[PDB]
DNA sequence: TCATAATGGAGCACCAGATTCTACCAAAAGTGTATTTGGTAACTGCTCCATCAAAAGGCAGGTTCAGCTGAATTCAGCTGAACCTGCCTTTTGTTGGAGCAGTTTCTAAATACACTTTTGGAAGAACAGGCAGAGA
DNA sequence: TCTCTGCCTGTTCTTCCAAAAGTGTATTTAGAAACTGCTCCAACAAAAGGCAGGTTCAGCTGAATTCAGCTGAACCTGCCTTTTGATGGAGCAGTTACCAAATACACTTTTGGTAGAATCTGGTGCTCCATTATGA
């Protein structure tokens, strides 16, 4: 049976997900999230469907780009696997970790 | 009277809080660009509240949202309880 | 004519109300401005104040001064977590920088 | 219908990879998705908790695309396509 | 009685100057707008508009597509250094990101 | 009812740099919300220096230094010299 | 009057170096000091620029404190002591 | 004669540096950099002492903010020294460089 | 982990520069009218959101299985740190000269504020042209 | 990373209605001129403390190797999502009839700003510690 090496369908997946705009959270368990999170702070809200797709581009918009610079932390690390500590260095420089 | 700063009712303050501790002229200073700029901060916020909702007025209930949009966490909470307070006996009188 | 009390002893604050007024309406924020939104915005402004100074004061203490400075400013913002997330993006001049070394830094 | 709870194991693993593609990472730990759940946990609650506060200012029970767009707008996460 | 010409067509303008004024005045910034702040600003937004769609053209151009979509205007903007740094706190719904692969993790 | 949005305009302008292309309604939405968060960065800033200059009036002097202080580089160079030239033809009528 | 004397250098070796420390900095490489000072005048043309065309806009010739408090504000950077 | 190693007198002036809030550059140098690039209104523009005093103070908060992302960065890939590809990756999560 | 340097912290005395604390005064905040408009307060349509049901079909989950990458250990050279001179550049204290930033009249642009009048732009409906959906 | 279908959707014609245009007046606002006092700039000088350079040399960085961990890749299955289609009603938006409440205008009084003097807190020398750092 054909194997392709590892990272080989890593860099087509890059290039396939680099080439398309659509969502790649499921719309299901994201507005379910969406709605679990918002019941903290408000009980039987409603949410119009264009404001959970807002939400779900803007998430993801934001998880792309934390991950860009995860990829660039790990990099700097002379790694090519994101770690968590990657992460966690990204989210201190851009602020968003104290 | 030709300049005007929140001196004189950060002074009341402080002697509220620290009856035996004084101020610096640069603390005094950097106390007033503090005041200045939080009220930039909650008065914008509640004039793009009033124009979102397509409302003429800024009320109190635009200065409350503002601060629970603006401050955080615990803050947001004991201000908005010294607004609402400071409302009512205002109000009551 | 009753005689005058001020808007801020009224509301039971320091902090003035008809200043404060005065500069909503001054400031474009609105075509109209409530009577309750000066003394809202006074008691806010008044509470956040009394905040920093009471951390301020408490720093000023603990170095063994009777008066605040930018420093004791400082390191009641950035000790505060609250206060360090609402004034992340603000630098106090003269206030210098939270003691912190890395431990990965000290000797072994 | 139940009351909702535990939906952020619903960004299952292969969706965070794909959101990691297309941020370009060749390779991933295995402790990047329970990081990456929490991280979208926190920017969530930040987003709807915004987005609520407007929802509650305007005296409506309904969360609309404006309330979320005003929310990231107020965080520096201006997004286009759904108002303004 | 002039039979009445939009300001747009005086400035010769395709963008609004009448709506442009009329959200001036509306949008509570100054008390008093002139006559030549809403040509200036319409003439502005009209200038960066035709600069975003003509490089948002080009991509649809490239793409071998006759219209222009979110993800061309993405890569219009992501592509353009000035409009990249004027439009950097931007998300643009459905526009993907521009495809980048760094050189460290290409087959060694 | 009715709301108001700038597509007729981006429309125009689009069959000027490209009369033979067309734009998705989303695409044109995007360039709403463009056409909108640039109008209040400049309105906001222009009215900062109305207020910082102690200033009622935002004229196109402080358009220009929004302008200026807004847009980077050639883009503030080239827009100022498109305002500019609709304000001077403007006058000219 | 105006001056161009390559007074980046002026920026000097220590002065970094004290910058570094005050920062948390244990060991510096000797490239950092170029490196600190392009970045340092990168940062003071943004801000710089600014300020002047706030000076401009009040059609001084000097400029003022506030004229570079409002330019920091306008970068993000806002700044108390200076008159704000 | 005696000899501290090295890194002794550095962390005893990490600690001095933190302790202290004074300015670390020298006034009349900076004075000298920041006419020299106000090439911006060229020319004869003239300044206020607290306009260099404010310039001065964002500078030096900007630059120990930086050391401090650039110390981050040199830790993360298990460096003590800090090098220029640190500030450059700090300088780019932070979104400075583009 | 035993003694010697080097450093930073911590008492005291002596200022000297900054805070407090007073007085005037003028700008602005209360008082109180009229008065006008914005904003609740019902009272409906009407949209839109929320449950349900139910078929495919795609996607995710769990198992191998192996390759490759992260992590460690070692080693060596390189480079950065610590120190000591000798220099030089800043800092501070003075003049002085000049520019220029604010303060006051006065005037004249230019802006706001009202009508009616037309025009432009926002709903709708009708239609053909992209372009997504498949054919190797 | 390849032609031709068929649907979605963009484009484009009709209403009509909101709004932008032209006059016609009134009036704040801002520009212009002048004038003053407040910095700002610019030289001179003179201590002294930062700084630059050179020297050792100790520790860090980087390279090489090994190897175990882990994680991609592929393959079965199961599941869950997603896409219709109802439908129940929840709530949002629009239309009236007020009315509370905010604006606007004199007038008065008070309060906050600006000088001015006194004390007094913090800095700054000296000095005495108490830590730390560093090898036999």
């Amino acid at each position: 049976p054909h194997r392709y090496r590892p990272g080989t369908v890593a860099l087509r997946e890059i290039r396939r997900y680099q080439k398309s705009t659509e969502l790649l959270i499921r719309k299901l368990p994201f507005q379910r999230l969406v709605r679990e999170i918002a019941q903290d702070f408000k009980t039987d809200l409603r949410f119009q469907s264009s404001a959970v797709m807002a939400l779900q581009e803007a998430c993801e918009a934001y998880l792309v780009g934390l991950f860009e610079d995860t990829n660039l932390c790990a990099i700097h690390a002379k790694r090519v696997t994101i770690m968590p500590k990657d992460i966690q260095l990204a989210r201190r420089i851009r602020g968003e970790r104290a | 009277t030709r300049k005007e700063s929140y001196s004189i009712y950060i002074y009341k303050v402080l002697k509220q809080v620290h009856p035996d501790t004084g101020i610096s002229s640069k603390a005094m200073s950097i106390m007033n660009s503090f005041v200045t700029d939080i009220f930039e901060r909650i008065a914008s916020e509640a004039s793009r509240l009033a124009h979102y909702s397509k409302r003429s007025t800024i009320s109190s209930r635009e200065i409350q949202t503002a601060v629970r949009l603006l401050l955080p966490g615990e803050l947001a909470k004991h201000a908005v309880s010294e607004g609402t307070k400071a409302v009512t006996k205002y109000t009551s009188s | 004519r009753a005689k005058a009390k001020t808007r801020s002893s009224r509301a039971g604050l320091q902090f003035p109300v008809g200043r404060v007024h005065r500069l909503l309406r001054k400031g474009n924020y609105s075509e109209r401005v409530g009577a309750g939104a000066p003394v809202y915005l006074a008691a806010v402004l008044e509470y956040l104040t009394a905040e920093i100074l009471e951390l301020a004061g408490n720093a000023a203490r603990d170095n063994k001064k009777t008066r605040i400075i930018p420093r004791h400013l400082q390191l009641a913002i950035r000790n505060d977590e609250e206060l360090n997330k609402l004034l992340g993006r603000v630098t106090i001049a003269q206030g210098g920088v939270l003691p912190n070394i890395q431990a990965v830094l000290l000797p072994k | 219908r139940k009351v909702l709870r535990d939906n952020i194991q619903g960004i299952t693993k292969p969706a965070i990879r794909r959101l990691a593609r297309r941020g370009g990472v060749k390779r991933i730990s295995g402790l990047i998705y329970e990081e990456t759940r929490g991280v979208l946990k926190v920017f969530l609650e930040n987003v709807i908790r915004d987005a609520v506060t407007y929802t509650e200012h305007a005296k409506r029970k309904t969360v609309t695309a404006m309330d979320v767009v005003y929310a990231l707008k107020r965080q520096g996460r201006t997004l286009y396509g759904f108002g303004g």
